[PDB]
């Protein structure tokens, strides 16, 4: 169910209040650590020397309670960006005081508001406070989805609300955060508490908060409608937004008093719980990848490294994929051996990169299903998996399967193959050097032989995610280029991100490649129309592959093979985020480069602004041959 | 059966005893087989008797005519008797007194006592009647590689370990073992064999492939030859009055040598390790070798 | 109870064997991943091309089982340091094969033996394997407590065992490990599995393994005696060793067959469980500090930083300490106010550094117990704790206590004090600048006033701990001196370490310091007699303090105040470990330095060899004033 | 791994003693392979593997002209920038007598097999520039009775003390890498302010042709150096000797150094931590030559009187590309 919280600006007795909100069902409480109206002076006497105490004692709750249940709130009278110098300095001091007291309490989070365009001095004070202490705090920035100025009732006769299309103005609130977030140098301890009003804005304004680090969504009791019985409920669009937020796994904060006086205060929260429990229950893919969401992993290199047993175990626990492989082999067998030759013709079938032998069992099932004879070779360079292959062969397969423990580029086969079958594809299709391996294996393929897969194509799409950008930035390591983490890809279940344009094909490879002047290097120029305002942080990469005829696999979201969980998308980041205004085209360039020993990718943005060429000479990322 | 043939021994009447282990796959067990037709070996279907053991066998030897002594991977010494007119192989005893793999066993001159060497560095003397251990000596500093009883005295035997020690024993002394090293820092000894007639002389193989002949009372290496390219795993003398010496190695070759350690016959017939060898009592010119390639080869020796 | 394991060199069927050892009560199993006798060839044909499989399949157990329950064992035929070149190369290849298969299985540990002095090539291969893969393995080095050569029976007539005192020879086994450990550059993934024989050596040989990363202790069934009933038991010295190992929280591995054939195989393990459960159950201190053992923490600076609420909460949950403070104040009150003046004389008593007011309550109890009047000041610079102080004062204390929220060096007090009371002491006495603060506070102390504490003295002791050295080494951070972690102290509950000499006093401070030429800098030269062979890695630091007359506090182990858990010892490391032979004296130098803004320590070893001067100009560690 | 610049070759060529020795070796080999009666009926095939800008080619021409024998020259060189110089030489002066081949000697599929192959792929540590691997790859176009010049080479190591060179190596620390990587790599240096702590002893030796079936260029060598002084070990100096043909040899080993030869400076393998050595103690060092498909590197460690860390494991700090 939902992890919820209760916002209050009135706490007469902290123990009673916390107990009450616990009885109501909430998981945590947002409250002021000083009294909201208790303005304090720091510079000018006499109020400077006000006799204490200045707030409650920390003994009123246990340290566990402070650590887990209490979220601090900056007093609303603190204005660090006031036009008045006096108020400016005094609010600097007061904000430092309240932040340091929240840190002294060990609170898990502290709330500060963004109510205007200029929060520069506020950001200065907060960045200082972050960079001083030894604490482990988190800071939630309260940002309205619609600024109060743009949400007011048109009841001012001489200052009416402009009913004119203002595309960029309706997004002003985001810009607020974006400037603040930028001034604090993309701090990982600064997130968003997105407040939601009664009138929801255009869909692009709501999309402007995709990829942003939203930890909390704030719901006032005002935005709740009433049904026949008297329960508080939400409109259809508010419900859509609530589901979208539930997928981001945010915490929900209820604010405001109870206006449905007949019902209890747990009714607002019960409605959220009812929305949560009555959502489409999780399917197998989402169940498996729920914990992997936005988790950066370095790509595997099964050619350079020998994969561990459980990596293969992950690869094998995927029925849809091997069903497709079996179907492709079945069709190919039928298309190569006529019915009258079924016993006089036995096909030679080599699995190149066999692992622990799922493709071998799939080939056996395909032949048994198509009523044709096959002779199997199981080529695998990883000797640890060759152990598994040979135990399989001795115990179950028999002499029908010939296990070969060598590199397919090296192996001098006795006979040529009718069908070669591989799954050397990475998240970016060719990023694990399937083309080079199958090129080296092409010489023991018959003059009319088939390769499964026969085709594969990589796809790129510009994305925006200030969350994944911050993760990549956090991947900085000692003893290397301080920006090397931006010049390498990552296999990740992209989650909190925004697709800025439709994916387009990048690189394509065919097999067999009969071409005389074989060259697997590439140079591709892609232009992505962007019809939104956004900030580019990287490029998501998917792939499609034709195994045989119309049997295909795909991780491209539009054509994704349903319920296939062997590949996650890849992510190519960029050092500097790139602002993109609505209507502009994002032009990116991608190279596939190689020498005798290494293969790597280089990439660069050329429009609307130019980026640096990333990973030149494979300095930060290579793929070993 | 199991793939790795470890032991092959001829009985007085000419029957062939075989001991095998499985050193790969799901089960790491062992087995004992008796072939009254020695040319039908290894084939399991054409055997006289057979039995499966709990664990693999490392060394084997006859206890006279009906008994078979087994050094097990389990750390146990097992005695198996031939029963029911030699159609069964029933376990007489199986005592777990070593703490690691028992790598070698050897029956003494009497035939009622035996001696075992294990990887726990300990050597033990067994009474095959009472089924108990008489003495337990910790003489070495590394795993014992081979123990070989003297042919005619059951208080005397040799032992070699990977601590580079070759001990001549005499259980009648309060300090029984005696170190009798050739030269000084010689390579690790691996196989020991007493000479059939000439007592107080024996031969030992090392891990480098060198076979050496040494006299006890003279305690000086009178001769040694580089016969094999790899470690020497076993040495068996022939029943001739002028005995031939069969040398086995991990280079997968069999060699037969005279009394001056010159190469007379050589066999590459095995494509894996050569593990044991025995001469036929009926025909003293026939030599039977078994290897880890599951081959049972019969060589004619000029 | 004990976390135990079972060692076997015979596994006919892995499933049956694992189930059996689980029924016997063991928690994990050590077994060979290839058959022990199954020697393999890699260079020379024909055995080179031996048909597979080469060992069992990884499907026989679940990935969870491989990850948690199985410990690999290097096959005993692999000799990487053979004098024969052929065997050398072949064993290199075989060891790489077995290590890589263990990594492919994802085993939590892998066993390799140290049986001789020269394991150089073995260390080369293991270090390579460590630095190649992406794995997360651990390597247990099996080292005998007594070498088999020195444990053999004297039954070789012409090669008898030398019955002559060999002090350094009896330690040879340790040197083995120490060389190996050194060749692998103190790798954190290489630990010790200490094997124990029937004859235990001299006590200094057993002490040679203090401070070493012992993860496992190996017990053969041979070393077990038999009692009247037939159970297997251990001798008294073996039991002492078992308790010593139990405090290091090692895992126990049983090896060898069952020679007590009347009893079950769980009897050996039950004896260990009986030794464990029938040990002195944990007292309060050890209960609290059990999780803190060998945990490096940077020292607090309550002057430079404002301590959090729960740090003070830790400080206050310590009854013995405040009992001692109360007793000291009680005696001082009685010694300053005669019985006839009890009502005509009210003492002025200032708590300098009051925190949340435990010393204030202790002073109140002291006055109420001694039947004397006191006027209390509670001086505290941390305003967050001044909040707690003022809530206390309003609710409970009353106008008797005057809360002062300022620095004691700055505060211009209205009247001078009879008694000043502080607890500004760190683990190294003066390492939190108590002297400077009390110097600045001395001017509002009466001409005959008392300071509690009146004296404090720091103590140093050379220690050996290749474990804590490796932790300190692991504390390397980006954006600073790569060796800065060695030039700073750490507050730590020292656990796995060896005291190499008796602690001796370092620096001492008195209060009040009436001296005209006040100077808190220091230069101290200490000579520590070392009567063992060892490797110096750092210096443990403790302190003693005289609060009043004979009321004292101490963390010096010989004079430690019983059951006082406010301070852990401090640790000053050194960049390079320093070999120390028996009889040599370790001569160390320690400086206390300061300017207007910073205070720091410098230290250096001058004998038997010289070290670098550590933390010069406070470059790596300063204490702010 | 890299194509040398023009002036590096210029340094290599301004060394008369060295090419005099090469010319003498070729001269003797020519006389020993072609009898006087066959001088016109027998023309020797002679391939310079790694020809640079062609000093060995001119030396071979002088050797044949001096020995009164016929030779057919191939000039194999992978560096195309120096192949430019070679081909200008061939067009202007050499003529069709020299056939310039612009490829790798491991790759090149020669038309005929060679009587004599001549190389100078030696580094300061003999094999530290992968001369063995290149000549191994070139052995297949050498005749069954062919000669390789040089035929033998051996590296030499000697423990040294120099708190000056240790401090220089320490100063070689760079951002964006292992803070101690500078100690785990060798340096070519004219050692000057240093102290030799023991006599140099041979380390690794290679022969050419290496007819051996089980070719393996990796090595493991254990050296014991008697030290009869008190000192502080900081590293190991490395020299080499080489037999070009019979008794014609080159050497940078100080005791047997070829007089007035300035093509090689000694090499220096440092160690992270200096090691005190008292008089009478023996310095025991271990040296490995390691390789895979792509890289070749050295590992080294001191085992006596105290143990050091194993330096450059898995070639993490220093590799030599194949
Ligand atoms: C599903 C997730 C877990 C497994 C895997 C992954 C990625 C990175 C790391 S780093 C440590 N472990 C991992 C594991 N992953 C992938 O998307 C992926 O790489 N799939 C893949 C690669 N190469 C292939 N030839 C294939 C063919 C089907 C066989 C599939 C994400
Ligand atoms: C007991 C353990 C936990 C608390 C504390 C510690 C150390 C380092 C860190 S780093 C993050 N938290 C911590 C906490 N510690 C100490 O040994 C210690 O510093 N005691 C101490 C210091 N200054 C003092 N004035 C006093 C006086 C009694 C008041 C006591 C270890
Ligand atoms: C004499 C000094 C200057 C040149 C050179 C050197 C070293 C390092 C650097 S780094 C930038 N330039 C340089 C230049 N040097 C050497 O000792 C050396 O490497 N000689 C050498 C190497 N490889 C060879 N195949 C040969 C064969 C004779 C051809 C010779 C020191
Ligand atoms: C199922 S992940 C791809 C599989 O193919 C294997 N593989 C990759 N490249 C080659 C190659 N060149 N020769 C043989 N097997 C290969 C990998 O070791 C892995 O088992
Ligand atoms: C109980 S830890 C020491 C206490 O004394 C306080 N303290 C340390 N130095 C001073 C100082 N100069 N003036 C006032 N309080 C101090 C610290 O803030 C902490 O509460
Ligand atoms: C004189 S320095 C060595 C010379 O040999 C060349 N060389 C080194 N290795 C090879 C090779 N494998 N094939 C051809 N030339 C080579 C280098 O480019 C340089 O000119
Ligand atoms: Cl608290
Ligand atoms: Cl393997
Ligand atoms: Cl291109
Ligand atoms: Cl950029
Ligand atoms: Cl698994
Ligand atoms: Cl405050
Ligand atoms: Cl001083
Ligand atoms: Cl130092
Ligand atoms: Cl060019
Ligand atoms: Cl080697
Ligand atoms: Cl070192």
């Amino acid at each position: 169910r939902v992890s919820s919280g209760r916002d209050l600006n009135c706490v007469p007795e902290i123990a009673d209040t916390l107990g009450a909100v616990a009885k109501q069902g909430f998981d945590f409480l947002c409250m002021p650590v000083f009294h909201p109206r208790f303005k304090r002076e720091f510079i000018q006497e006499p109020a400077k020397n006000r006799p204490g105490p200045q707030t409650r004692s920390d003994l009123l709750l246990s340290g566990r309670d402070w650590n887990t249940l209490i979220v601090g709130k900056l007093s609303p009278w603190i204005r660090p960006d006031s036009k008045v110098e006096k108020i400016r300095r005094n609010s600097e001091a007061a904000m430092l005081q309240e932040l340091n007291f929240g840190a002294y309490l060990g609170l898990p989070a502290f709330l500060l508001p963004l109510n205007q365009e200029d929060n520069t001095n506020l950001a200065r004070v907060l960045t200082n406070h972050i960079h001083t202490g030894h604490h482990s705090s988190m800071f939630w920035m309260r940002v309205p989805l619609v600024a109060p100025e743009d949400l007011r009732d048109d009841i001012i006769e001489n200052a009416p609300t402009t009913h004119t299309e203002e595309y960029s103005g309706e997004e002003k609130t985001w810009m607020w955060w974006h400037n603040f977030r930028t001034l604090c140098d993309y701090s990982k301890r600064i997130a968003v508490a997105l407040e939601i009003g009664a009138d929801l804005p255009s869909n692009h304004v709501i999309d402007r908060w995709l990829g942003e680090p939203i930890k909390a969504a704030i719901l006032p009791t005002s935005i709740f409608l009433t049904n026949k019985k008297g329960f508080p409920v939400l409109s259809k669009m508010h419900q859509r937004l609530i589901f979208r937020l539930l997928k981001l796994e945010v915490q929900f904060i209820i604010t405001g008093t109870n206006h449905h006086s007949e019902k209890e205060f747990c009714s607002y929260l019960q409605y959220l719980e009812y929305l949560s429990q009555n959502r489409p229950p999780p399917n197998a893919y989402e169940l498996f990848a729920k914990g992997y969401e936005d988790y950066l992993q370095s790509p595997l290199q099964p050619l350079m490294d020998n994969l561990e047993s459980q990596t293969y175990e992950v690869f094998e626990k995927d029925p849809i994929k091997y069903s497709q492989y079996q179907q492709a082999i079945y069709k190919c067998l039928l298309d190569r051996v006529p019915e009258e030759e079924k016993d006089t013709n036995v096909q030679v079938l080599m699995v190149l990169g066999a692992g622990r032998g799922p493709l071998v069992n799939a080939s056996l099932r395909a032949a048994k299903q198509a009523d044709r004879r096959i002779k199997l070779y199981a080529v695998e360079k990883n000797p640890n998996a060759v152990v598994t292959l040979e135990n399989w062969q001795f115990e179950e397969w028999g002499s029908q399967v010939t296990v070969v423990s060598s590199d397919m580029r090296e192996w001098v086969a006795p006979e040529k193959a009718d069908i070669i079958v591989s799954e050397l594809l990475g998240s970016f299709a060719d990023n694990e050097l399937s083309p080079e391996c199958l090129d080296g294996a092409q010489h023991f393929l018959k003059d009319d032989g088939v390769s499964i897969p026969g085709e594969y194509t990589s796809f790129l799409a510009p994305i925006s995610s200030s969350k994944l950008y911050n993760e990549v930035r956090a991947c900085r390591e000692k003893d290397r280029d301080p920006e090397a983490q931006f010049e390498m890809p990552y296999v990740v279940r992209l989650h909190n991100f925004h697709q800025l344009s439709a994916p387009q094909p990048c690189f394509t490879f065919s097999h067999p490649n009969r071409d005389p002047m074989i060259d697997n290097n590439r140079y591709c120029t892609l232009e992505f129309p962007v019809e939104v305002n956004t900030v580019l942080h990287g490029f998501a990469g998917y792939f499609e592959t034709v195994l045989y005829q119309d049997i295909t696999l795909s991780i491209r979201p539009e054509t994704h093979s349903p319920g296939m969980f062997s590949w996650f998308p890849i992510l190519f980041p960029i050092k500097q985020p790139i602002t993109v205004r609505e209507g502009q085209t994002i032009c990116v360039r991608f190279w596939r480069c190689s020498n005798s020993k290494k293969v790597w990718y280089e990439w660069a943005v050329t429009a609307p602004v130019c980026s640096a060429i990333h990973n030149p000479t494979g300095r930060s990322y290579t793929i070993g041959l | 059966m199991e793939r790795q043939l470890e032991a092959a021994r001829y009985r007085s009447d000419g029957a062939l005893l075989l001991g095998a282990s499985s050193l790969s796959g799901r089960c790491w067990a062992g087995s004992l087989w008796l072939f009254k037709d020695p040319c039908a070996a290894p084939n399991e279907g054409f055997c006289s008797a057979g039995v499966q053991t709990e664990a693999g066998v490392a060394d084997l030897t006859w206890v006279g005519e009906r008994g078979i002594l087994v050094a097990s991977d389990s750390g146990a010494v097992e005695l198996w008797e031939l029963d029911e007119n030699e159609t069964l192989i029933v376990s007489k005893f199986c005592k777990y007194e070593h703490d690691d793999i028992v790598s070698t066993v050897s029956v003494l001159s009497s035939g009622t006592q035996a001696v075992s060497g294990s990887k726990d560095i300990c050597i033990k003397v067994w009474d095959l009647a009472q089924q108990v251990v008489l003495s337990s000596y910790r003489a070495h500093a590394a795993q014992v590689t081979c123990v070989a009883a003297s042919p005619h005295k059951d208080s005397v035997f040799l032992s070699c370990s990977e601590d580079n020690r070759i001990l001549l024993w005499d259980t009648r002394c309060p300090k029984p073992a005696s170190q009798i090293g050739c030269s000084a820092p010689g390579y690790l000894p691996t196989s020991l064999a007493w000479h059939p007639q000439q007592s107080e002389v024996f031969v030992f193989g090392d891990e480098n492939g060198t076979v050496s002949l040494v006299d006890t009372k003279s305690t000086s290496c009178v001769l040694s030859s580089a016969v094999h390219s790899q470690c020497v795993t076993g040495l068996v003398f022939s029943p001739h009055s002028v005995p031939f010496l069969a040398s086995l190695s991990e280079d997968c070759s069999l060699a037969v040598l005279d009394s001056s350690l010159s190469e007379l016959f050589r066999s590459q017939a095995h494509r894996d390790f050569v593990r044991d060898a025995t001469w036929s009592p009926l025909n003293h010119s026939l030599l039977t070798t078994v290897g880890w390639d599951h081959q049972v080869v019969h060589h004619v020796v000029p």
